[PDB]
């Protein structure tokens, strides 16, 4: 029974990590937008 | 494995804290890129519009060159 509770907690913390990673990904587009102007002819 | 579950959870929460700390770091990269854009200008108005025309004329030139080579071999 304790194994099921551990699995549920692990799934919850994995979902929390996935949400944190999704929040991290947001700033990548803003970071990359500035580089576009650098090199054109 | 039962004794390792709280330790694994604590290490996982430490990793989450590390990710939260990493969240704040991207502002430094954004500021550095802003400084670079202050150092370097350049602008773009009609690159994409004429790129398609350049590609079309390049394909036409390639076809003409292939035809010229084929006709030269046939002539010989």
């Amino acid at each position: 029974i304790d194994y099921n509770d551990y699995k549920i907690s692990k799934q919850s913390i994995f979902k929390d990590l996935e949400a944190l990673s999704f929040q991290i990904v947001e700033l990548e587009s803003n970071r990359d937008k500035l580089i576009k102007i650098s090199n054109t002819d | 494995k039962s004794q390792e579950w709280p330790g694994k959870l604590e290490k996982m929460k430490s990793e989450c804290e590390l990710k939260e700390e990493e969240i704040k770091a991207l502002q430094s990269n954004i500021s550095e890129l802003h400084k670079i854009l202050r150092k370097k200008g350049i602008s773009t108005e009609q690159f994409e519009l004429q790129n398609q025309e350049r590609e079309k004329l390049t394909r036409e030139l390639d076809k003409i060159n292939i035809q010229s080579d084929k006709l030269t071999s046939s002539i010989k």
